[PDB]
């Protein structure tokens, strides 16, 4: 769709400029501390998400952004009769123009109008049609503070208020979606259950392959929310240990497509838990069984998600967000990983993340392995 | 095909505004027994439009009124009563923009 | 079955001495007003159902009861040192003593230790194991304010001997029915999914044209499944036929049973009401029930335009059914119903033991031989 491919940064923090070549595809950005790498993410995200009131708050010349399809949003920043004024000039000839002090005024009041004119602004003019998601390098903080809201008011208190909103998972709130998420699938397992017995009894009223076939798909943990209907599935089986193929082949589809609806509702969370057991060694992350996630070692002992280390931690948070997604825009992946895992950890999250624009910035070039024609070395012009 | 909670919550707002509209709730004392009267006409009543409402999302699977389950071991009933709580409580937040409406209706 | 023989009052307010003999059933007290008739009625629902520290608030000599099998109890008032102590003394059993103002500061505590005392001796003798309704005389004033605030209300202004009130007012019956008719529906709601959970699992264990006759006519709708049944039934297997008529007949036999025990209340209710049927509908659209009047012209109105005589058939036809000492029967009621109550309630009150005290002795028609006489022996 849009992609912002050419980015141009005049005067940022009154003493640099930059001018950054983007692809569609995977960007790695590497650059050593100060190339101004997470400058350029913040500007990215508020200039994507649409959130241009957070402009008030640097200290910059002219930001403009050309996005793939042609478009491209200027934003000015000038001092009039001591008045810091901004305008948002857009290439069809509307700008909003508003002051800094007014932006001032109203984020403190939201701890409107001016907000409001902004967002009719960008909504009339689709200005936020693909969303960017942010992965901060402060993620470590995230746990800290146990998608939450005021978090973001947080790291923009010890960060500045020109940071972009934050809806990131901590390595505990990631514990309880997956607890919901598996007594919502059982909850829609028992759902599948009811709605194919009323199917069924009415079907129903209308080959020993056929009696195979059934005793193969009973023989087979995944459960549904009503014990009942397990207690039925185990009466069916003990009847198939202890013409009329009409019947037969009705009895067959109900049990196939209960085994079908059974793994597709368990579908995310079995690509999510592959995902991240793809990473850990000697070590496995399930969910047996009140619904229970956590840690199976391979002597069969079973730990709480606790006893993740560091490097799990942030595997755990940064494969889960990756989950449920635009355009990602990842800062720092590296963070207490050693070698093994930074040279596959974009492999991953690329089978994870299909589609869409990735920008990710690192210091340690092994991210950058195995798709190292994206590269894109930064280097500030200092004025 | 399905039943979700907003559908759910769909009909009892229907509900409510006609019990206002008919009974003529003029402030919030009587409309604290027609909330309920709305609300426990709403809950699914079918088995599968209970599980599938339940599955649904908007509509958390615990109590934070401890009391307001039942005490008894029928599952079904259980978790109609958390529907009855969670549309009682989501209710609560239009009900003072609905006499809001019925006023400036007369 | 301990119920109650004989019950001897001895000097009760230190006024007179009253001694009644009671049959196992149907004991209809008649006597005018000033003999004492719910001050017996109070002492037999605090000796009966427990509760013995509201003999703390009576003015007595000796009280004996006496039950069927032979359990003799009896409680004395009895001041030594300025104090009175309340002696009960049980009929080959331990025997307990407490203080009048100590237990007087443990009533006025609620507004323990010797309600523990009391919950322990009443529990290791084991004096509970029969409990008696009481129907207060009073009824239009719980009707005006089950509930439990109505026992401190009434012992307000009756005194603190009063027992326990329990007892169901109009616009509180409707919301019990209201509420047992949205329960029924639930449940018959329930029984179809778990008929088709059930018949799932039978058609699979199972494997003439009068039981495929006998399913075409059975079928009918209270979702739409049985509709399409019907639809086939109309357009070697006879196991699945047979099961599948089982669950239909049950079905409907369930459909029955869940609306029967409200059906039994509507006819109480409906023997005695003239010119006025008193029923539950629902809703076209919302299928919410409606339970009221419905006159013969077909218009409805709510259960408030009851008069005085019907909202005493509603109290006490009611709570008769959820299921005893009843006080004054005769309040407000016509002469013919006044002579065809008994006859009414004796049906669904049948075994246990049915106290009643009335002023008018058209109540105790047909009952002659029951009909004990009351006569305070003043001192
Ligand atoms: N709020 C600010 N005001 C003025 N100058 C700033 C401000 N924030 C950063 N700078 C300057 O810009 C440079 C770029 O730093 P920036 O915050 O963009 O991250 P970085 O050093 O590239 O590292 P990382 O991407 O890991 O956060 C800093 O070294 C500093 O000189
Ligand atoms: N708390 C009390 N203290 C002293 N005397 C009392 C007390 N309660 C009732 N009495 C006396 O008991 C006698 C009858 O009282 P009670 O109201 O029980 O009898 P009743 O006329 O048969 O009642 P009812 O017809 O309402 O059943 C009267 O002489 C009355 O003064």
């Amino acid at each position: 769709i849009r992609t912002i491919s050419k980015i141009e940064l005049s005067k940022i923090h009154n003493r640099y400029n930059l001018t950054v070549d983007f692809f569609n595809d995977l960007n790695v950005i590497h650059g050593k501390n100060g190339a101004g790498k997470s400058t350029l993410i913040h500007v990215i995200a508020n200039i994507v998400n649409g959130d241009f009131i957070r402009f008030a708050f640097l200290i910059f010349e002219e930001i403009k952004a050309t996005y793939s399809d042609g478009l491209k949003i200027v934003i000015r920043r000038d001092k009039i009769d001591e008045q810091s004024f901004i305008s948002v000039t857009l290439s069809n000839g509307k700008y909003i123009k508003f002051a800094v002090g007014e932006a001032m005024a109203t984020v403190r009041e939201i701890e409107s109008m001016l907000a409001m004119d902004i967002d009719k602004f960008v909504k009339e003019n689709e200005l936020q049609k693909v969303r960017a998601s942010y992965f901060p390098a402060f993620r470590t903080m995230l746990e800290a503070w146990s998608y939450n809201r005021k978090a973001s008011a947080f790291a923009r208190e010890l960060f500045g208020q020109f940071l972009p909103s934050i809806n990131y998972p901590s390595p505990m709130e990631i514990e309880d979606r997956l607890r919901e998420e598996i007594r919502r699938a059982q909850l829609g397992i028992a759902a599948y259950e009811s709605r194919t017995f009323s199917e069924s009894f009415v079907k129903v009223f209308s080959t020993g392959e056929l009696l195979k076939e059934i005793e193969g798909l009973a023989i087979a943990i995944k459960n549904g929310y009503y014990a009942e209907y397990s207690k039925v599935y185990e009466e069916i089986r003990s009847l198939i240990n202890r013409s009329v193929s009409g019947a037969l082949v009705v009895y067959r589809d109900a049990l196939r497509d209960r085994q079908d609806y059974q793994e597709k509702a368990f579908s995310e969370i079995d690509n999510y838990m592959s995902s991240v057991n793809s990473f850990l060694e000697d070590k496995e992350m399930a969910y047996d069984f009140y619904p229970k996630v956590g840690l199976k070692f391979p002597d069969g002992s079973w730990s709480p998600i606790r006893v993740l280390s560091s490097g799990e931690r942030q595997l755990l948070t940064m494969l889960y967000a990756a989950s449920k997604m635009a355009i990602v825009l990842i800062d720092e992946p590296e963070i207490s990983l050693h070698i093994d895992w930074q040279e596959d950890l974009l492999k991953r999250m690329l089978s994870q993340l299909s589609g869409r624009q990735i920008i990710v910035c690192t210091h340690s070039p092994s991210i950058a392995t195995g798709y190292e024609d994206f590269m894109i070395n930064i280097s500030p012009e200092f004025i | 095909s399905n039943m979700t909670y907003n559908n759910v919550f769909d009909h009892a707002y229907e509900m409510l505004k006609e019990n206002i509209r008919y009974d003529d709730i003029r402030d919030t004392d009587d409309l604290h027994d027609a909330i309920h009267m709305a609300a426990d006409n709403a809950v699914p009543h079918y088995y599968a439009d209970i599980f599938s409402v339940m599955a649904s999302e908007g509509i958390d699977l615990e109590f934070e009124d401890s009391g307001l389950m039942p005490d008894t071991k029928d599952v079904i009933r259980i978790l109609q009563a958390r529907i009855y709580e969670q549309l009682t409580i989501d209710l609560w937040e239009d009900a003072e923009d609905l006499l809001n409406e019925y006023l400036e209706e007369v």
